[PDB]
DNA sequence: TGCATCCGTGAGTGCAG
DNA sequence: TATAATGGGAGCTGTCACGGATGCA
């Protein structure tokens, strides 16, 4: 029923490792990687392309997908094909295909074994924009990192080394998907700075600080202006469906006009202009009301300075610029009788 | 199980990954059964530990590795002629003489004693300067009368024989040469036997040799992070595992090999498929391979 | 087979808000 | 990037009536 007690139960099935099984699995994973590029420079294929094939066969054909980064599409034909020039090796070279396979198999039991640890870390990064499970999965995600980077020979327990990548990966998710407006992980980092320093200022003053009382305690390069515009981008949006009233028959979104699409006044105001100016071109001359009807656009606009003006108008380059003045001139006298244009300047 | 059937998680792990159950033992308490061992439900695996399924038990982490190292050498003994039984060899435990009354086995060189006691029985080696002079063999029933590091001249008593004296059980009589003189015979036996040296394996190390494997000098038994604290095999011997961390009672079927294996670890397979060795060994059951 | 019993779906209008 | 750390946490309450789908003597 409850999708957390569920996962809390699957986890509770894989037993916890003991010190030997810890170092056993860790050891096998290390050796198996070594095995994989020893296995690569023998056959000369590619460590990763080889690693995925070890990976497929251990987990079953249940899963295989063309892995981004590999150059060929890893379909079950190339996994039999390539598992073949693999098992084709001498017992002292194909020695290592058994090493890899053993490694991948220990990779798993070492991840699966240490999931209860992730839980006990994500548990305390709650209420930060991401849900428990979302946090767990991210936590897990880092755990995977931890095994491909563990060094059993340093003698540390596994808990210790992984508790780094785990929180390293929660914290990157809390800071990369929480906000509806994604803000670079470092800006997020400095924002939290203002928050925490403002908080101590308030705990010191007995009132919330001003902008400047922050720019000071924030140090140098920090002025009041720069704390302010940092806060307004820090600003999280709000729901169009937020409730307006204690009943629920109005949405905050309902009181919001649609500025984009033209209103019917405007819609109409545009069509009457763009023809009562066509009602001032065919009034004195329609080929001088056409070369300056092409010094801009009736639609699309056509206006540069001197270059296509010089290509196809019929006339020379600075003669179209003169009937440009007289086309305009005539309209400025033309538009002392049909004075139905002033209104359009608002 | 038929198409479109609902299996819980455990049920699916059984059918897909197979039954198995590991059992812990009180640290130190040893294994009533031992590695490679097929066993079945309710069978005692250690003083407090008993399995609850069937299958092939496997050792997890031997804390005690013992090497029975092999010795073959030459040692002698003089006895009354009317008290030894004639044989050209002496299987362990095998009576080789009986003495009416006690007869004292006397030195036949002078030197310092190098006493080398065994589970049952003893060796005695004399040496003037650090070269050896003689290697006498006390069987069972002959009780040494010297101490290690001790001076003896010719003809003083080393041991005393009383009644029946018989070969020890770990020790063999490969060939037996005798030579009468006086009213005695002096055997030079071609003895063969082995000695225990118990090695301790640590949590960060892994024994890398099976149960009962043969090794020469040089061969590696246990590995570890730093090259010291490794155990190398001093010289020829064979291995034994006592004191595991706990034992995993899998339900599988084992199949040994002699050459290159044709199936890697992870492979699914049914009966009759070619496991290894050019097609000789093949799968009994449906199951999941573990090279 | 007939009948508890649970789960899901409804529950006036417009205006001020 | 390395002491070690290994199964969550807050339920929310005083409606009702009908129709359908499911469990049970």
């Amino acid at each position: 029923s409850d999708p957390v007690r569920q996962y809390l139960h699957e986890i509770g099935q894989v037993p916890l490792l003991t010190l030997e099984e810890e170092v056993e699995l860790a050891r096998k994973v290390e050796e198996g990687m070594e095995a994989i590029k020893k296995l690569s420079e023998i056959t000369g294929l590619d460590p990763d392309l080889i690693r995925e094939v070890v990976r497929a066969k251990i987990l079953g054909s249940a899963r295989v997908r063309h892995i981004p980064g590999l150059k060929e599409t890893l379909d079950p034909k190339t996994v039999e094909e390539i598992d073949q020039k693999l098992k084709s090796l001498p017992k002292e070279h194909k020695r290592y295909l058994h090493i890899a396979r053993e490694g991948e198999a220990a990779r798993q039991h070492l991840i699966e074994a240490n999931l209860r640890l992730v839980v006990s870390i994500a548990k305390k990064y709650t209420g930060r924009g991401l849900s428990f499970l979302d946090l767990i999965q991210e936590g897990n995600q880092g755990l995977i990192r931890a095994v491909e980077k563990f060094e059993y020979k340093r003698r540390f327990k596994f808990s210790t080394y992984a508790t780094w990548w785990i929180r390293q990966a929660i914290n990157r998710a809390i800071a990369d998907q929480a906000r509806t407006i994604r803000i670079p992980v470092h800006m997020v980092e400095t924002i939290n700075k203002l928050s925490r320093t403002a908080r101590q200022l308030q705990q010191e003053l007995g009132r919330e600080p001003t902008y400047e009382e922050i720019a000071e305690a924030m140090g140098p390069g920090w002025d009041a202006k720069r704390v302010e515009e940092t806060l307004k981008i820090a600003q999280e949006p709000v729901s169009l469906e937020t409730p307006i009233g204690d009943e629920k028959d109005s949405f905050y979104g309902d009181f919001i006009p649609d500025e984009h699409l033209p209103s019917p006044v405007d819609a109409a105001t545009q069509s009457l202009l763009s023809e009562e100016l066509e009602k001032a071109l065919s009034k004195l001359s329609e080929r001088e009301a056409m070369v300056l009807k092409l010094r801009k656009g009736l639609i699309d606009g056509r206006e540069h300075t001197l270059e296509e003006v010089g290509a196809f108008f019929g006339v020379t380059r600075e003669r179209i610029r003169q009937i440009e003045n007289k086309a305009l001139r005539k309209l400025k006298y033309h538009e002392s009788r049909t004075r139905k244009l002033r209104d359009f300047l608002d | 199980v038929e198409k479109r059937q609902l299996l819980t998680d455990e049920e699916y792990r059984e059918l897909r990954y197979g039954k198995q159950e590991t059992y812990p033992l009180p640290p130190g308490v040893d294994a009533l059964v031992k590695d490679g061992e097929e066993v079945v439900k309710g069978q005692e695996l250690a003083p407090g530990v008993v399995s609850r399924l069937d299958g092939v038990a496997l050792y997890r982490f031997p804390r005690r590795v013992r090497v029975e190292y092999v010795k073959k050498e030459r040692a002698g003994l003089r006895l009354p002629l009317a008290a030894w039984v004639e044989k050209e060899a002496y299987k362990p435990g095998e009576i080789l003489a009986e003495l009416p009354e006690p007869y004292l086995f006397r030195a036949e060189e002078e030197g310092v004693v190098e006493l080398k006691e065994l589970e049952e029985g003893a060796f005695l080696v004399l040496r003037r300067e650090d070269e050896p002079v003689a290697t006498y063999f006390l069987p069972v029933g002959m009780t040494p009368l010297v101490v290690h590091g001790e001076i003896v001249e010719k003809g003083q008593p080393l041991a005393e024989a009383k009644g029946l004296l018989r070969m020890p059980r770990q020790v063999r009589a490969a060939q037996v040469e005798a030579e009468e003189e006086g009213e005695t015979v002096y055997l030079t036996l071609f003895l063969e036997w082995t000695e225990p040296k118990d090695y301790r394996v640590q949590p960060h190390m892994n024994v890398v040799v099976p149960e009962g494997a043969r090794v020469e000098a040089g061969d590696k038994i246990v590995a570890a992070i730093d090259p010291e604290e490794e155990v190398i095999a001093e010289a020829e011997g064979v291995v034994h595992l006592h004191e595991p961390a706990s034992i995993l009672v899998v339900k599988a079927r084992v199949y040994p090999f002699e050459d290159d294996v044709e199936v890697s670890t992870g492979d699914r397979v049914a009966p009759g498929d070619v496991l290894a060795d050019g097609g000789k060994v093949k799968s009994d059951v449906y199951g999941r391979v573990e090279v």
